[PDB]
C-alpha cells in the first residue's frame, strides 16, 4: 500500500493506490482504500484491511450521531476519535490511518495515526509499505500553499515512485480533492503515471 | 529438608531438621519445621516453607473455631482435612506442600495425616518427607517397634534425622523433637546437629567411615 | 503487554544552586526510521513543573491528557488552585508514579521513563525519576536511556553530591546540560539535533526554550581518517 | 494410583486393587485401600492422579448416600454407573479435569445378577465380564480371555484372580505392594482378608 | 611429484662410519674461524666476517644471531645452513618453551631443541 | 515480551541486641551496570518504634513498605491507638506479602525494633511471606559475603577458647551498640570492596527504648 | 547439570610473612548426596602446590596431568618447577582446551625458592590469570569466601597466625554451602617446611 | 572494563581501569588491563579476559619472530592484521575485544578492534563496559593537536568517568605513554582514588581458636641420600 | 548505512555516510566505507564491518597478485573476485557491495553485489539501511553522462536525504571521485548538508 | 540397570548387584548377573544404560586379561581402578560416551588388604569403606553409616547386605527381583548362591 495526503491553499488532497495482496497475490488491483467518514472529513487506509473497514465504520457511524447532536465535526475531532479506536485497541489493530479533512474556519488539514494510535498533525503524510522509498523525494519537492494542479502532480509523481518500487503497491492512482467548492475524484491509469 | 513422625505406644515422635536453603547457599540454619498448630496439634513443614507456615496457622485458627461451635476438640482426621480440602481448591495454582498433620485424641488415639499439594491425604504409622526422607526412613524401619519408650522413640527420630543431615546436603543445622501426648505435646530441645553428630558417633560407636 | 511503536530518546536533568534544569530532543523515532522531527517531549504543569518523558510516544500523549486533566480537575472548587492549593511537583509526581506502578502491576505498562522536574512551594527543587516499572528514584542529576549512560557522567562533574548543588550556578548547569546534549548527538543513533530545554527557577520561575539547536561540533578531523588498518590514500 | 482389576462371576463381583502409594521416589505407604462403598451393594475401586482419585469417589459416595436416604431406596449399580459416568464426561471439558479412572462392582437385587462396569477419566463407560485400567489389563486380559466362564463360582473367581496377580508381580517392573481382595454379592460386600 | 626419497641418505658404512655426518664435519672444517670463551661474569662469541667481496655490504650479513634475548648464536661452515637452523631456533624457543611456560628456554635446552633438528637431519628421509 | 521485575541491587542487614536493633543499609540504587542513586534511602521508620526495609525490586520494595505504613496508621484507628508490637506488625507483613503469592512482591524484607519485653528483636521475611525471628540476619546483592562473616563474628562460630583445642566453644557474650555498630560498618565496607552494586553510603537505623536514631557513613563510590 | 556445582567444594589460599597458605574442604557428592569425606582437592609437585575446584573427574585428571608434566619438566630442566613458571604452564594447558574445557577453577600457592617470595594465584575454568598480592578463593562458596577473607585478612601475617585466619575463613563459608564442608586441610607453607593440618568441623 | 586510547602531538597513550569481574563480584581490585604486544606497541583488552591475555601473547610471540625474520622494528599494522584474521576465523567465538596503541618506524597509530575481526581508526577511541561513561569525557574535551601532558589528563579521567560511574569498572588507572623517537613508558597504577579505609576492628585470632585433628609435616624435599 | 555509485562523463563517484552502529550505539561516526582494492578500483561497504573488511582485503590481494602477473585489472574483473567471494561463501557472510572503478578503455563503471552474491552492472547503485528512503529521489533525479560538480550535488543531496531519515546513517558524507586524472577525495560536514 | 551396592570388611570386598533386566513395559529377565571379573582377584560390578554397561564392562576385561598375560602378573585393584577412571574420562568427552557406573572389588594380594573403588560414568573415582551408585545410596548409606565397622566379618557384612536389601525392598517403587551377591578375597572370587 502506498498512501498520502497533503494540505495545499485551497484545501486538502487524500492520494493512494489501488492494490491489495494476499502475499504475493493481488487479490484486488482496483481497491479504493480513500474512505468517507463525513462530507468533507476522508481518511487513507492502510494495514489490516479487516481493521481499517472496521474502525472507519465506526468512526463514520460516531460522527454521523456527532452531526445529529452537534453540528458538523472538526478534522481534529475525527482525528481523535480514529485515535481513540487505535490507542485503546492496540493490542488487537494493525490499522495506519491519515485522517484528512476541509474546515472553513480551519481549511485543509492532515492528521497522521501510526500503529501505536499517537497523533501527528502534519502539512503532510505519507503512509503503507510503499512510503519508504519516497521519504526522499517527498521531503525535497513538497511546498507549502501549492495550487490544485501542483499537489495533484505532486501527488501522482510520488506515487508514481512508490509503485514503482514497492510490490505491494500498484494499479490506478486514486485521489480526492477537498475544498469549499466541494468533493472530486481523480483517478489516473498506469499508461499515464508509469512513464513519469 | 528432613522431616519424620510415627505413632507409638506412648503417642507420636515429630522430628525435623533445621536448614533452608536457595540452591547452594545456606539461607538459615535456624528454621522452625514444626508449626504449633495449637498445644494439641503439630504440623511439619516441607516443600513450600511459606504455603506449611501460611496455611497451618491458619488451620489453627479453623480449628479454634469448630471447638468454640461445637465445644468439643476437633479431631485429627477433621482437621486433616480442612487443610487437603483447602490445599486442592488450589491445585494447579502452584502450592508447595508436604506435611504430616500430627494429633492425640480420645476417639482416635495417636494419629498422623500426611497431606499434600496434589490433594493427597494418607492416614499412617510412619511418614518421612524431605531431600533427606530416604536416610531417615532407613533408621526408622530398621529400628521402630510399637512398644518403644518414650525416651527411646524421642531418640530414634533424633537420630534419624542426623542420618539425613549428614548424607543429605540441604538438610542439617539442628534437631528439633516433639512428643505428641493426648493432653497436648511436649517440646524436647533444640540439638545441634553439629555437636550431636561427634556425640553420637563417640556414644554409639557409629559413623566409623568419619574421623573425629 | 505491547511493544513501543514511536519512541522517543533521552531525558536528562539536573539540580542547580535555585532550581531545577531539564532537556530532551524534538524526534519521534519508528525504530531506524527517524520519523517525526517536531514532537515536543517537556510538559509543562503550572508554572513549578516541568515532566519529561522518553519512550512510547503514544503512552506520552496519554500521559500529556492526564496531566492536562489533573489542572482541570484541582482547579474545581479551589479558590486557591492559583495560590497555596495549586498543584506542587511532588503531588504531580507521586500521581504519575501511582499509574505507572498500577498499570506495570496490570500487566499493561505506560512503556515510558518519565523525569518531573520542578520548585516547591517552599523553594526547594524537585527531581524524581519513574519509568513503566513504577520504579522510582532522586538524585541531583536524572537521566533516561542513553543519557543514563553518556549524560549523567559528565552532569556529575559538575554536581557530584548534594553539598554541590549551592554551588553550581545556572549558566554552569545550563552549558553542561547543553553540552550532554551534544554528546548524545554525536554517540546516540536515535537522537535529533533539535531540542527543548526548560529551567524551573525558584525566583525567574519557569523558563521554557524551544527550537535549540546543538553547535560547536567537532567534524574537521575527520577528513585525516582513511581506511580501516593499511590503507593510505 | 496402579493396579486396579475386576471380574464378574456367575453370583458377585470381585474387584482387585494395589495397596502401594507411591509419592516420587518412596513407598509412603503398602496398605491402602482404594475402594468406596457407595452403597451397601455397590462398590467403586479407582486409579488415576494423586488426590483426585479420593475426592472424586468420596465425592460420588456422599451423593448415592444422599439419594438413598432422601428416596430410602438403594439405586441400580447400571444407574450409579450412569451418574459417575455423567459426573466424568461433565469433568473431562472442564477447566482442571478429574484425572481419575474407576471401576463400579455391584450386585443387582432386583434382577438377582452381579454387574461390572468400567469407567475411565473420559466418561468412557463399558459393562464387563472382566476389566481393568492402566497397564494392568495388557499383562492380565490374555490369561482371562483363556481361562474365564461367565458360570464361574466365587472360589473359582479368586484362583484366576491370583494367577492374574501372580503375571503381574513376575512381569511388571514396579513393586505394587500385592492386592487387596473384595467382593461383591447378595449379602453385600466383604473384604478377603487373606491374599 | 611427490617427495619419493623417503628412506635415509645418510646410512653406516661397513667401518660404522656415517659418511655424511664425517663429510658434512669436513664441510665445517674448510669454513671461517669462530670461537667461544665463558667469563665468570659473562661470555663472548666471536668470529671472522669473510666478505665474499668488497662490494658487498658485510653488515647486513650477521654471522651472530641472536636467538633469544640471553641467548646468542655464532658458526662456522655453511652460511645458509646456518640461516634457516636460526630461523628454527627461534621458532621453537616460543612454541616448544614461551607459549608453554611464559618465559624464555634456559640455554641448554634450547641447545638441545636445535641438536634435536640438526639429528633428525641425519636420520629421516 | 513485558518483564514486571526488575533488580534495583542494595543490600541490608538487621542485628538484634540485648536492649536495642539495628537494621542497617547502603543508599546505592542501580539497575543493570549503572547508578541511578548514591543516595536513596532503604531503610525506613514505619513508626511505633519499627523500622523496615523491603530490597530487590525497589517499585515492590516501596509499595510493601507503604502498605505497611498504611496499616499500622489504620490499626490505630481501628484499636484505640494501641501500639503495633513487633511480633503483631511481622504476622501482618506476611499476610501482605502473601496476599500476593501467585505474583509476588519480588523483595526480601527485613524489620526491626523490640519486642513487648524491650528486647532487641530482628523479624526476616522471604518474598511469598515465610517469616521467622532471627538474632542476625544480611538481605541483599552481597548477603552471601556478610552473613558467614556475622556467624563467626556474632555468634561465634568455629571459634574455641585457646589451649582447650576445640572441647570448650568461646562463650557468647553480649554486643554492645557501639559493638555491633563496627560490626555493621566493616561488614559493608568488605562487601563495598568485593561487590559491585555495594557502595556509595550507609545509613543506619538503631532502635532503643528511647526511639529511632538515624547514622550515616561514606563507603566508596567506584 | 552446571559441570562446576555437582561435586562441590572450595580452596581457599593466602599470602603471609615469609610463608603461604593453602586450604580446601574434603566434599565430594553427588549433588545432594554426600559421596566421599577423604576428597582431598590440594596437590603438591615438589614445593608448589596446586589446589583445583569443579567437577572432580577433572580435578584428578588435571592432577594426573600437571604431575606428568612437572615430571618431565624436572627430568630436563633439573630441577624443580617454580610457583611463577607453574602458574603459567597451568594457564596455557588450562587455554588449550578452549572450546572444549575443563570445569575447574585451579589455586596454585608457593614460595620461590630462589628469591623467597610468598606467591598465590586463580585461574578460571579456562586459564585467565588472577594474581593476587592478598588472597585466592575458588568453589561452590566462593562468593562466602571473598567475605570471609576481606574481612579476615591483613597483610604481614606470621605463620601461626595465617593458620587461624585462613582456618576461620574456609570453616564459616563452608558452613554457609551445602556442598562444601564435610572436613577440611589446612597447608602452612614456609620456605624449608610444610605443616599439613586436618580441621575438625560440623559434618552436614 | 574501562578502557581508551588518546592520539596526541608526537605519540598516543591508552588507559585502562583495574577491576576485573566475575559477574556482580570482584575478583582482582588491581588487575594489569594494558597488555605488551611488543616494547612500543602496547594493548588494553576488554571481554573474555583469558581471550584477550591468550591473543596478544600469541600475536606478540608471531610479532618478535617476524621482527627476527625481517630485521625491522614491528609495526603496529602488522599486529592489527594478524589480530584481526585470527578474530575473523573464529568468528567472534574468541571474545577479545582490543584497543591496540602503538609506535613504529612509520608513526605513531591507534587501532579498536572487535571479536568478529573487523577494525577501527581513530584519534580517540574506547572500549568495554564503561566506555560511554569515558567516550562522554572524550568528546566533551578532546581537541586535535594534543600534548603529551594534556592527553594523559584527558585519557585518565575518562577512565575515571568510567571508574565511578560504570559497575563493571573500578580501582586504580593504568597507563601507557608511546612517543616517537622515545621508550614506551607504563604508569602501573598511575592514579590511586580508591585505597580502602581503615577497618573498625582488627579480626586476628588468638592463637588457638580454630579446632585441629591432625598435625604433619609434609615431604616437599625429594628422596635423600644415605 | 547509507552508500551509493555514480558514472558520470569523465568516470565515477562513490559516496558514503560515516556512522557505525552497535545496536542504537554510535561505536564511529567517523567511519570511512570508501575502500581502496586497486589504484582506481574502489568499493562501497554495507553490511557486517568484519565481513565486508575481510572480503575487501582478500580483493585488495587478488588484485595486487593479478597486477603483478597481468598488469592493471578491468572492473569487471575486480567485480568477479568479488562475487566469487560472496557467492561462494554466502551461508556465513553478511555483505552488501558496490564496486566502482575508472578504466580507460571502459571509462566509469558501477557493479552492485548484494546479500545473495549475484553481480549487477548499472549506471549507478544505491545500497545499505538508508537507501531505502531514497530510490524515489535518485530515480527521478539521476541522469547519464552528468557533470561532476552535478553528480557530486545528486550524490551529496542523496546522502542527505537518506542521513536525515535512516538513524543508522549519518556523520560526515565521504565522496571519492575517479577520473583520468587521478583519485580525489572529498569530504562534507553536517552544516554543510543538512540545510540542503 | 538399577542396584548395585558395595562393602568392603576386615578380609574381603562383597558386591550386590540386581537382577531384574527391564526393558519396556516387561521384565524380560530376573537372573541377570551385572558382573565381570577382570583377573582372578578383581571383580567389577556395573550399571547404567542399555548395551553400553556390558560393552564397556568386557571391554576393561579383555584390556586387564591381555595385560595379565603378556606381563604373566596380575595388576592390583588400585591399577586397575585407576585404567578403569582413565578410560571413562576419556569416554565423557567422546562423540558419544560410555553411560556406565562401576563398583570394582578386589583383594590385593600385595599388601593383603581388601579394597573397593567407586567409579561413575564421568570418571569420578573414590576409594570407600561401602559404596553405591544411583539411588541405592539414598536408602542404605543410613544404614551403613550406623552399623558398619572396618574389623567387620564376611558373615557379619553379609547381614549388613540383608539388611540393605531389606531396606530396599521395602520402599524402593521398582521391583528389581533380588540381588546376585559375590566374595572377593584371598582365595579369588566366589558368589553366594543362597541371599
Ligand atoms: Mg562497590
Ligand atoms: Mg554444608
Ligand atoms: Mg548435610
Ligand atoms: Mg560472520
Ligand atoms: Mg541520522
Ligand atoms: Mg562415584
Amino acid at each position: 500500500t502506498s498512501i498520502m495526503a497533503v494540505t495545499f491553499k485551497d484545501g486538502v488532497i487524500l492520494g493512494a493506490d489501488s492494490r491489495t495482496t494476499t502475499g504475493a497475490y493481488i487479490a484486488n488491483r482496483v481497491t479504493d482504500k480513500l474512505t468517507r467518514v463525513h462530507d468533507k472529513i476522508w481518511c487513507c487506509r492502510s494495514g489490516s484491511a479487516a481493521d481499517t473497514q472496521a474502525i472507519a465504520d465506526i468512526v463514520q457511524y460516531h460522527l454521523e450521531l456527532y452531526t445529529s447532536q452537534y453540528g458538523t465535526p472538526s478534522t481534529e475531532t475525527a482525528a481523535s476519535v480514529f485515535k481513540e479506536l487505535c490507542y485503546e485497541n492496540k493490542d488487537n489493530l494493525t490499522a495506519g490511518i491519515i485522517v484528512a479533512g476541509y474546515d472553513d474556519k480551519n481549511k485543509g488539514e492532515v492528521y497522521t495515526i501510526p500503529l501505536g494510535g499517537s497523533v501527528h498533525k502534519l502539512p503532510y503524510a505519507i503512509a503503507g509499505s510503499g512510503s519508504t522509498f519516497i521519504y526522499g523525494y517527498c521531503d525535497k519537492n513538497f511546498r507549502e500553499n501549492m495550487s490544485k494542479e501542483e499537489t495533484v502532480d505532486f501527488i501522482k509523481h510520488s506515487l508514481s515512485q512508490a509503485i514503482k518500487w514497492d510490490g505491494s503497491s500498484g494499479g490506478v492512482i486514486r485521489m480526492v480533492v477537498l475544498t469549499a467548492a466541494g468533493v472530486e475524484r481523480l483517478i489516473f491509469y498506469p499508461d499515464e503515471y508509469e512513464q513519469l | 529438608t528432613t522431616t519424620l513422625a510415627f505413632r507409638f505406644q506412648g503417642g507420636i515422635i515429630v522430628a525435623v531438621d533445621s536448614r533452608a536453603t536457595a540452591g547452594n547457599w545456606v539461607a538459615s540454619q535456624t528454621v522452625k519445621k514444626v508449626i504449633e498448630i495449637n498445644p494439641f496439634l503439630l504440623g511439619t513443614m516441607a516443600g513450600g516453607a511459606v504455603d506449611c507456615q501460611f496455611w497451618e496457622t491458619w488451620l489453627g485458627s479453623q480449628c479454634r473455631l469448630h471447638e468454640l461451635r461445637e465445644k468439643e476438640r476437633i479431631s485429627v482426621a477433621a482437621a486433616s482435612k480442612i487443610l487437603s480440602n483447602l490445599v486442592y481448591q488450589y491445585k494447579g495454582a502452584g502450592l508447595s506442600m508436604g506435611t504430616m498433620i500430627c494429633g492425640y485424641t480420645r476417639k482416635e488415639g495417636p494419629t498422623i495425616y500426611y497431606v499434600d499439594s496434589d490433594g493427597t491425604r494418607l492416614k499412617g504409622d510412619i511418614f518421612c518427607v524431605g531431600s533427606g526422607q530416604t536416610f531417615a526412613y532407613g533408621v526408622l524401619d530398621s529400628n521402630y517397634k510399637w512398644d518403644l519408650s518414650v525416651e527411646d522413640a524421642l531418640y530414634l527420630g533424633k537420630r534419624s534425622i542426623l542420618a539425613a543431615a549428614h548424607r543429605d546436603a540441604y538438610s542439617g543445622g539442628s534437631v528439633n523433637l516433639y512428643h505428641v501426648t493426648e493432653d497436648g505435646w511436649i517440646y524436647h530441645g533444640n540439638h545441634d546437629v553439629g555437636e550431636l553428630f561427634w556425640k553420637v558417633k563417640e556414644e554409639e560407636g557409629s559413623f566409623n567411615n568419619v574421623i573425629g | 503487554t505491547q511493544q513501543p511503536i514511536v519512541t522517543g530518546t533521552s531525558v536528562i536533568s539536573m539540580k542547580y544552586d535555585n532550581g531545577v534544569i531539564i532537556a530532551a530532543d524534538n524526534l519521534g523515532s519508528y525504530g531506524s526510521l527517524l520519523r517525526f522531527n517536531g514532537v515536543e517531549r517537556l510538559i509543562p504543569v503550572g508554572d513549578n513543573t516541568v515532566v519529561g518523558i522518553s519512550g512510547d510516544i503514544s503512552d506520552m500523549q496519554h500521559i500529556e491528557r492526564l496531566l492536562k486533566d489533573l489542572v482541570t480537575e484541582n482547579a474545581y472548587d479551589n479558590p486557591l488552585a492559583d495560590a497555596e492549593e495549586a498543584l506542587e511537583p511532588s503531588y504531580i509526581f507521586e500521581y504519575l508514579a501511582t499509574v505507572m506502578y498500577q498499570r506495570r502491576s496490570k500487566m499493561n505498562p505506560l512503556w515510558n521513563a518519565i523525569i518531573v522536574a520542578g520548585v516547591q512551594s517552599n523553594g526547594d527543587q524537585f527531581l524524581r525519576y519513574v519509568n513503566l516499572l513504577g520504579v522510582t528514584y532522586s538524585s541531583p542529576t536524572l537521566a533516561t536511556g542513553f543519557g543514563a549512560h553518556m549524560a549523567n557522567p559528565l552532569l556529575r562533574k559538575v554536581v557530584d553530591r548534594e553539598s554541590d548543588i549551592p554551588k553550581t550556578t545556572v549558566q554552569v548547569a545550563e552549558e553542561a546540560i547543553v553540552n550532554a546534549m551534544r554528546v548524545l548527538y554525536y554517540r546516540d543513533a536515535r537522537s535529533s539535533r533539535n531540542f527543548s530545554l526548560a529551567i524551573i527557577d525558584k525566583n525567574t520561575g519557569l523558563t521554557f526554550k524551544k527550537n535549540l539547536q546543538v553547535e560547536n561540533m567537532k567534524w574537521d578531523f575527520a577528513k585525516d581518517i582513511k581506511g580501516y588498518g593499511t590503507q593510505k590514500i | 494410583m496402579d493396579i486396579i482389576l475386576g471380574i464378574r462371576v456367575q453370583d458377585s463381583v470381585i474387584l482387585a486393587s494395589s495397596k502401594a502409594v507411591t509419592r516420587g521416589i518412596s513407598v509412603l505407604k503398602d496398605s491402602d485401600d482404594k475402594t468406596r462403598q457407595l452403597s451397601p451393594h455397590t462398590l467403586m475401586s479407582f486409579a488415576g492422579e494423586a488426590g483426585d482419585t479420593v475426592q472424586f469417589a468420596e465425592y460420588i459416595q456422599a451423593n448415592i448416600q444422599l439419594y438413598s436416604i432422601r428416596e430410602d431406596y438403594e439405586l441400580s449399580p447400571q444407574a450409579v454407573s450412569s451418574f459417575v459416568r455423567q459426573e466424568l464426561a461433565k469433568s473431562i471439558r472442564s477447566r482442571r479435569p478429574y484425572q481419575v479412572n474407576v471401576l463400579i462392582g455391584g450386585y443387582d437385587k432386583k434382577k438377582n445378577k452381579p454387574e461390572l462396569y468400567q469407567i475411565d477419566y473420559l466418561g468412557t463407560k463399558v459393562e464387563l465380564p472382566y476389566g481393568a485400567h492402566g497397564y494392568s489389563g495388557f499383562y492380565t486380559f490374555s490369561l482371562l480371555d483363556h481361562h474365564y466362564r461367565p458360570d464361574m463360582t466365587t472360589e473359582e473367581g479368586l484362583d484366576l484372580l491370583k494367577l492374574c496377580v501372580q503375571e503381574l508381580e513376575k512381569r511388571m517392573p514396579m513393586d505394587f505392594k500385592g492386592v487387596i481382595v473384595k467382593i461383591v454379592d447378595k449379602d453385600g460386600i466383604r473384604q478377603v482378608d487373606d491374599f | 611429484m611427490t617427495d619419493r626419497y623417503s628412506f635415509s641418505l645418510t646410512t653406516f658404512s661397513p667401518s660404522g662410519k656415517l659418511g655424511q655426518i664425517d663429510y658434512a664435519l669436513t664441510a665445517v672444517k674448510q669454513g671461517v674461524t669462530s670461537l667461544g670463551i665463558k667469563a665468570t661474569n659473562g661470555v663472548v662469541i666471536a668470529t671472522e666476517k669473510k666478505s665474499s667481496s668488497p662490494l658487498a655490504m658485510s653488515e647486513t650479513l650477521s654471522k651472530v644471531s641472536l636467538l633469544t634475548p640471553d641467548i646468542g648464536a655464532v658458526y662456522s661452515g655453511m652460511g645458509p645452513d646456518y640461516r634457516v637452523l636460526v630461523d628454527k631456533s627461534r621458532k621453537v624457543a616460543h612454541t616448544s618453551y614461551k607459549r608453554i611456560y611464559g618465559e624464555y628456554p634456559p640455554t641448554k635446552l634450547l641447545v638441545s631443541e636445535v641438536a634435536k633438528i640438526m639429528q633428525e637431519a641425519t636420520q629421516s628421509g | 515480551q513485558f518483564n514486571p521485575y526488575g533488580d534495583n541491587g542494595g543490600t541490608i542487614l538487621g542485628i538484634a541486641g540485648e536492649d536495642f536493633a539495628v537494621l542497617a543499609g547502603d543508599t546505592r540504587n542501580i539497575t543493570d551496570y549503572s547508578i541511578n542513586s548514591r543516595y536513596e534511602p532503604k531503610v525506613f521508620d514505619c513508626g511505633d518504634n519499627i523500622v523496615m526495609s523491603a530490597n530487590g525490586f525497589a517499585a515492590d520494595g516501596d509499595a510493601l513498605v507503604k502498605r505497611f505504613k498504611n496499616s499500622v496508621k489504620w490499626y490505630h484507628f481501628d484499636h484505640n491507638d494501641k501500639k503495633l508490637s513487633i511480633n503483631s506488625a511481622a504476622r501482618n507483613i506476611q499476610h501482605l506479602l502473601y496476599g500476593k503469592r501467585f505474583f509476588p512482591y519480588y523483595v526480601h524484607t527485613i524489620i526491626a525494633g523490640l519486642d513487648e519485653d524491650g528486647k532487641g528483636a530482628v523479624y526476616s521475611f522471604d518474598p511469598v511471606g515465610s517469616y521467622e525471628r532471627e538474632q542476625c540476619r544480611a538481605g541483599g546483592a552481597a548477603a552471601s559475603l556478610i552473613m558467614p562473616f556475622l556467624d563467626n563474628q556474632v555468634n561465634f562460630k568455629n571459634q574455641y577458647e585457646p589451649g582447650t583445642n576445640g572441647k570448650v566453644k568461646k562463650p557468647l557474650k553480649y554486643l554492645s551498640v557501639e559493638e555491633v555498630i563496627k560490626l555493621v560498618r566493616d561488614s559493608f565496607t568488605s562487601a563495598t570492596e568485593r561487590h559491585i552494586q555495594v557502595g556509595d553510603g550507609l545509613e543506619i537505623l538503631i532502635v532503643t527504648k528511647d526511639g529511632v536514631r538515624k547514622e550515616f557513613y561514606e563507603l566508596k563510590r567506584d | 547439570s552446571d559441570p562446576s556445582s555437582i561435586n562441590g567444594g572450595i580452596v581457599v589460599a593466602m599470602t603471609g610473612k615469609d610463608c603461604v597458605a593453602i586450604a580446601c574442604d574434603l566434599r565430594l557428592g553427588s549433588q545432594s548426596l554426600g559421596v566421599s569425606n577423604k576428597f582431598e582437592k590440594i596437590f603438591h609437585y615438589g614445593h608448589v602446590f596446586l589446589g583445583i575446584t569443579g567437577l572432580a573427574t577433572d580435578v584428578t585428571t588435571l592432577n594426573e596431568m600437571f604431575r606428568y608434566k612437572t615430571n618431565l619438566y624436572k627430568l630436563k630442566e633439573e630441577r624443580a618447577i617454580e610457583p611463577e613458571t607453574f602458574t603459567q604452564l597451568v594457564s596455557s594447558s588450562l587455554y588449550e582446551r578452549r572450546f572444549g574445557p575443563y570445569f575447574v577453577g585451579p589455586v596454585v600457592a608457593g614460595i620461590n625458592s630462589k628469591s623467597g617470595k610468598p606467591f598465590i594465584a586463580g585461574f578460571d575454568l579456562i586459564g585467565c590469570i588472577d594474581e593476587a598480592k592478598d588472597f585466592i578463593v575458588s568453589g561452590t562458596a566462593s562468593d562466602q569466601l571473598f567475605g570471609m577473607c576481606e574481612s579476615l585478612y591483613e597483610p604481614n601475617l606470621e605463620p601461626e597466625d595465617l593458620f587461624e585466619t585462613i582456618s576461620q575463613a574456609l570453616l564459616n563459608a563452608a558452613d554457609r554451602d551445602a556442598l562444601s564442608g564435610w572436613g577440611a586441610v589446612v597447608y602452612i607453607i614456609k620456605k624449608d617446611e610444610v605443616v599439613k593440618r586436618y580441621l575438625k568441623m560440623r559434618q552436614d | 572494563t574501562t578502557i581508551v586510547g588518546v592520539k596526541f602531538n608526537n605519540g598516543v597513550v591508552i588507559a585502562a581501569d583495574t577491576r576485573s569481574t566475575q559477574g556482580p563480584i570482584v575478583a582482582d581490585k588491581n588487575c594489569a588491563k594494558l597488555h605488551r604486544i611488543s616494547p612500543k606497541i602496547w594493548c588494553a583488552g576488554a571481554g573474555t579476559a583469558a581471550d584477550t591475555e591468550a591473543v596478544t601473547q600469541l600475536i606478540g610471540s608471531n610479532i618478535e619472530l617476524h621482527s627476527l625474520y625481517t630485521s625491522r622494528e614491528p609495526r603496529v599494522v602488522s599486529a592489527l592484521q594478524m589480530l584481526k584474521q585470527h578474530l575473523f576465523k573464529y568468528q567472534g567465538h574468541i571474545g577479545a575485544y582490543l584497543i591496540v596503541a602503538g609506535v613504529d618506524p612509520t608513526g605513531s597509530h591507534l587501532f579498536s578492534i572487535h571479536a568478529h575481526g573487523s577494525t577501527d581508526v581513530g584519534y580517540y577511541l574506547s572500549l568495554g563496559s564503561g566506555s560511554l561513561a569515558a567516550m562522554a569525557v572524550l568528546e566533551s574535551h578532546w581537541k586535535q593537536d594534543l600534548t603529551k601532558e594534556e592527553a594523559i589528563k584527558l585519557a585518565s579521567d575518562a577512565i575515571q568517568a568510567g571508574i565511578w560511574n560504570d559497575l563493571g569498572s573500578g580501582s586504580n588507572v593504568d597507563v601507557c605513554v608511546m612517543e616517537i623517537g622515545k621508550d614506551a613508558e607504563y604508569l602501573r597504577n598511575y592514579l590511586t582514588p580508591n585505597v580502602r579505609e581503615e577497618k573498625q576492628k582488627s579480626y586476628k585470632f588468638p592463637r588457638g581458636t580454630t579446632a585441629v585433628l591432625k598435625e604433619s609435616i609434609v615431604n616437599i624435599c625429594d628422596i635423600q641420600e644415605e
